């Protein structure tokens, strides 16, 4: 019974374009990949694992 | 051509030994799965093929191709007592796992808390020791029998006994298993045949006709000698796939590397 | 009054697809792959005797937290892989563990329906059970701390609590999942958090109401891992038709699907890097594999694992990443 | 390399190390029983006899240790929390005789035992089946017949007939048959037997391990 | 809570029993340190048994003379003691100290004991005087001879505070970090080589002598004590 207003509450959020929502993941990405160990191998030297 | 051909069967025989005996080693010790005392015994007895596979054939084949020996007047008794003292350990080495086998399937409760790594260890040194105590008494040149008390001790001691302690472990894990369609029991009998046909056609030819030969019932010749020690050799190939091959755990091991 | 579900679906759909201008696919498309991104077994944690199927990394990215059947919770020095800290569990059968963002406690659970507390700061020494969060009807499958005092549990029942360790009863309970949650994932600014449960379905809560803001469907089978990516905009949810899918809050709406024809069995566990951009999943088959989150492409293999990869987590630093398996093994890459 | 404080830390984890093993190598001859089975299959009763979540009871038997996990209780959904008992030495099956006319149990029961039977996690496990409450099988029988269930049932209704058809079609669920062994037993109310036959299936299963470890099985 | 019996007065060349019953922790998984302070000198270290017995360390002053030795069933901790001399007077502690990332080794010290009898790193604190105030903020010196910023970055250095009459009390341990219970006042930080204790808002029951101890290296070493009037 509470499904039918818990859907009705939830329809009526608020809603963005999907372009711009991309645009800003990409930027993080861009932005947060020189500080991603991972993506980069750190050097030796500053890696505490080895 | 003959001594050629003898030449690379003996080569290739001696490298597919070592090899086989590399191979359980190594995915006995990387897989976790393998690390138990049953598998410990198996990784001994594969320890101890190797050791005589790359102790003993080199040294064999370069006996065998051209029968003057001279690598050295004390290195032939290094060698005679090395070689047998790895055939002893690699008998004991079976018979012990046919007793722990029988042990497992017979008193698989009490035998539980006994199996560690502490028990394995325990029995490849009691077989390391049995075999040094058959061969210490000795210590072209090859062993003389002439001692006769000698001889046949070591004989009842190396293989005679040991054998009559498989057979009778393995059959008595026949009869445990009969007694627990009949296509399983069919299988479980024919690897306890098939191990046990393994076992007697490499080894009791050999001591049959050392037997013989000690007793002086007969002169054995060289070249029958030399076959009846290649087919002893043969048991260290044949014992890793027997103790290997039947095990879903070293199926999974091998398929892995 | 479930006559209108229908069209207020349809209404949703509609406006999901109007909104949907374009996909992540042909965004990214001119943007340069991250290659392959070759990762090697810096470090093996060895010490469990048992299948492992939690772990949780630390905020001082060394310190981490495993759970594994033979009931007991070992830290490890991931640095030095010295295990801090050795604590028996009272149930054995645990299938989540946490770390809590101060590190002062560590909770765990599993078929019990409590998510256990522990104190690592205890001035006795041995770990003890701080308390216990009682009540679930259906085997905990994750509970993720929010603070010393507040903490979330997901489980079989369907639904997810809120708890307070110092009151030791539910605050906030969220319901209206049909399947059985199996994952939980915490947002940055811990204000929203995400759970997956075996509906196909994905759920966006607040923890201060516990209204549900947003539905997320998509998945062919049932969701067993979930993550938040970093910025906290957007999470990536693993689901057992062997396909990852990335969620975008604001969207509403699937952006990116990860999938492969080799790869032909479910998820167990999603995690993300510090950047986002590389998304890390552990599968079936006993490997795991790294997904570009923009370009969506396979940048790397993480192999070594003998059984399933049933836990993973990255640090929250991205120094390193460390995968649990079922073979008793954690692996810092 | 190590300084005073790091010597200590790595002192500290052998010692965490030393104490783990020696718990798994205790854990290892412990033995774990799974108990599955209808609501009202009985199991609580057995697990009572024998002694919100998952119930663990531990008890011994002729120096083994054996620990029953009660998944009774458990309502969520069944695969993402069954192959957890993947390491079960056996798992034990409560069946209700006297449910085969109440309202359909005897149906349910057996879309458990197919579902964990055959269930990929339990391919290698054996189940101890158990039949529970035959006392009042036995005389419920003769009012109702078992025909009024399953009409492909044949005979006379008597309790032995009737209970080795049963048996017969819980055994022919099996689709692992070359790989697992079914152990079916009547519970009787029999305290010492019934603790005696669990004790002998363990048993028989321990050593089937031991011969497939020997490749003879 | 720890709590030091067999003490009393000791001809030269005796020897005694010390024990040092365990309460209120899990003393299996602590490792033990004894410390003896002279009544008037300093602290001094003595010998250290981790946790199991599985590593018993010595100072070369006794070295060979003293043996130490745990009994986890009975939570004591003994220290058997022979060919005791002239300075061997004085009051023996037991110091409670756990080894793990992130642990407060030396968090708890026992009341103690007092007995009266008829290479290494040193660490100096010329400035044995610093009369204070209450309200104001003072700093304490300490400096070794040997750089304790270890390859790991952990600079092994530990604060003690010993009030009149009562057992040091761990203030700082690793040269960042507060002991639980310790006032956000007291400040750790220095150099390599270079050490200083910093003090703010000072009031009446900080008083007492400040002890600067390393722990990168066994045999721990104490400063000579900075009293604060
Ligand atoms: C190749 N080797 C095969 C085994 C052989 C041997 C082992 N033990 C013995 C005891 C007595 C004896 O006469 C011979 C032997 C020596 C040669």
């Amino acid at each position: 019974r509470k499904l039918v207003e818990q859907l009705k509450m939830e329809a009526n959020i608020d809603r963005i374009k999907v372009s711009k929502a991309a645009a800003d993941l990409m930027a993080y990405c861009e932005a947060h990949a020189k500080e991603d160990p991972l993506l980069t191998p750190v050097p030796a030297s500053e890696n505490p694992f080895r | 051509t003959e001594k050629m051909l003898i030449c690379m069967t003996l080569v290739v025989i001696t490298t597919l030994t070592t090899l086989l005996n590399l191979a359980v080693i190594m995915a006995i010790g990387t897989t976790k799965k393998l690390h138990q005392p049953a598998n410990y015994l198996i990784c001994s007895l594969a320890v101890t093929d190797l050791l005589v596979a790359v102790l003993v054939m080199p040294l064999s084949i370069i006996y065998i191709v051209m029968d003057r020996w001279k690598l050295g007047y004390f290195l032939c008794e290094v060698w005679l007592s090395v070689d047998m003292t790895c055939c002893t350990c690699s008998i004991w080495h079976l018979c012990v796992i046919a007793l722990d086998r029988y042990w497992a399937i017979t008193n698989a409760i009490e035998y539980a808390r006994k199996r560690t790594a502490k028990r394995a260890a325990l029995m490849i040194l009691t077989v390391w020791t049995i075999s040094i105590f058959i061969s210490m008494p000795p210590l072209q040149c090859t062993i003389q029998h002439d001692h006769v008390i000698y001889t046949i001790y070591s004989t009842l001691g190396a293989f005679y006994i040991p054998l009559t302690l498989i057979l009778i472990l393995y059959y008595r894990i026949y009869h445990a298993a009969k007694s627990l369609s009949s296509t399983r029991e069919r299988k479980a009998a024919r690897i306890l045949g098939l191990i046990l046909g393994a076992f007697i056609l490499s080894w009791l030819p050999f001591f049959i006709k050392e037997l013989i030969v000690g007793l002086s019932i007969y002169t054995v010749s060289s070249e029958v000698a030399d076959f009846l020690t290649w087919l002893g050799y043969v048991n260290s190939l044949i014992n890793p796939l027997l103790y290997t091959s039947f095990n879903e755990d070293f199926k999974l091991a091998f398929k892995k590397l | 009054l479930r006559q209108e579900a229908e069209q207020l679906k349809n209404q949703i759909r509609d406006a999901r697809k109007a909104c949907a201008d374009a996909t992540l696919s042909q965004i990214t498309n001119n943007i340069d792959p991250v290659g392959r991104i070759q990762m090697r077994t810096r470090r093996t944690l060895r010490g469990h005797l048992a299948k492992i199927y939690a772990m949780h990394w630390g905020t001082d990215s060394r310190l981490l937290v495993s759970a594994s059947q033979d009931g007991k919770l070992i830290i490890w020095d991931s640095y030095t892989t010295n295990k801090v800290h050795a604590i028996p569990l009272r149930s054995s059968w645990v299938m989540t563990c946490a770390y809590a963002p101060s590190g002062n406690y560590v909770a765990c659970g599993g078929l019990d329906n409590i998510c256990s507390i522990y104190n690592l700061k205890t001035r006795e020494g041995n770990v003890r059970v701080s308390r216990e969060l009682a009540g679930h009807t259906g085997y905990l499958s994750c509970c993720r701390f929010l603070d010393d005092n507040q903490i979330v549990t997901s489980s079989g029942d369907t639904t997810c609590a809120l708890w307070d360790i110092e009151t030791g009863q539910q605050t906030t309970t969220f319901t209206g999942h049909t399947g059985d949650v199996m994952s939980l994932s915490l947002a940055p600014d811990t204000r929203l958090f995400v759970s997956g449960a075996c509906d196909a379905s994905a759920k966006l809560w607040d923890v201060r109401e516990g209204m549900c803001r947003q539905t997320f469907t998509g998945h062919e089978s049932d969701i067993n891992a979930i993550c938040f990516f970093p910025n906290g905009n957007a999470f990536a949810t693993g689901s057992d038709d062997a396909t990852c899918r990335l969620f975008d809050l604001r969207a509403d709406q699937e952006l990116m699907t990860y999938s492969h024809d080799n790869i032909i069995c479910g998820i167990t566990s999603v995690s993300f890097s510090k950047s986002g951009r590389l998304l890390l999943a552990g599968y079936d088959d006993f490997n795991c594999n790294v997904w570009d989150a923009l370009k969506a492409d396979r940048a790397g293999v993480l192999a070594g694992h003998d059984n399933r990869v049933s836990c993973l987590g990255v640090t929250d630093d991205g120094m390193a990443v460390a995968t649990g398996s079922w073979d008793s093994f954690l692996k810092i890459w | 390399t190590l300084s005073a404080e790091d010597k200590a830390a790595v002192e500290r984890s052998k010692m965490i190390d030393r104490n783990l093993r020696e718990d798994g190598e205790k854990a290892a001859r412990e033995v774990k029983l799974l108990l599955l089975g209808a609501g009202e299959s009985g199991k609580n009763t057995i697990v009572k006899q024998m002694k919100t979540g998952i119930v663990e009871t531990h008890f011994t038997f002729k120096d083994l240790h054996f620990k029953m996990f009660d998944v009774g209780a458990q309502r969520s959904e069944r695969k993402k929390w069954i192959h957890c008992f993947e390491g079960v030495t056996a798992i034990i099956f409560c069946v209700a005789l006297s449910d085969y006319d109440l309202v359909n149990r005897m149906h349910a029961s057996m879309k458990l035992f197919d579902s964990i039977c055959n269930n990929k996690w339990f391919t290698d496990t054996s189940i101890i089946l158990f039949l529970n409450k035959k006392d009042l099988f036995e005389e419920k029988i003769k009012k109702s017949p078992l025909t009024i269930c399953y009409p492909e049932y044949a005979g006379s209704n008597t309790y032995e007939e009737a209970a080795a058809y049963i048996q017969c079609q819980f055994e022919d669920l099996n689709k692992r048959k070359d790989t697992k062994e079914i152990y079916t037993h009547f519970t009787c109310s029999t305290d010492t037997k019934n603790v005696q036959f669990v004790f002998d299936a363990v048993t028989d299963v321990i050593i089937k391990n031991n011969l497939k470890d020997c490749g003879l099985f | 809570q720890l709590v030091e019996s067999g003490g009393g007065l000791v001809q030269p060349g005796g020897s005694r029993k010390l024990s040092c019953s365990a309460s209120g922790f899990a003393f299996s998984s602590f490792g033990m340190h004894w410390v003896r302070q002279a009544p008037e000198k300093g602290l001094e270290w003595v010998a250290y048994i981790s946790s199991g017995s599985g590593t018993i360390y010595y100072a070369d002053t006794v070295k060979g003379r003293f043996t130490i030795s745990r009994d986890d069933p009975k939570n004591t901790l003994f220290l058997q003691m022979t060919s005791l001399r002239s300075e061997d007077t004085a009051m023996y502690y037991c110091v409670r100290s756990i080894y793990y990332y992130g642990s407060s080794p030396f968090d708890f010290w026992g009341q103690g004991t007092t007995l009266t009898v008829s290479s290494d790193i040193v660490m100096t604190q010329a400035t044995s005087s610093v009369p204070v105030t209450p309200g104001e903020s003072v700093s304490i010196s300490c400096r070794s001879s040997k750089s304790l910023l270890h390859s790991n970055g952990n600079t092994y250095l530990y604060w003690f505070l010993q009030r009149p009459g009562q057992s040091p009390q761990l203030l700082i341990y690793r040269m960042s970090n507060l002991a639980s219970g310790v006032p956000d006042r007291f400040s750790g930080s220095g150099s390599g080589t270079a050490f200083t204790l910093t003090i703010s808002r000072l009031e009446a029951e900080d008083v007492g002598v400040y002890y600067c101890m390393q722990h990168l290296e066994y045999p721990l070493t104490f400063g000579a004590g900075t009293k604060l009037e």
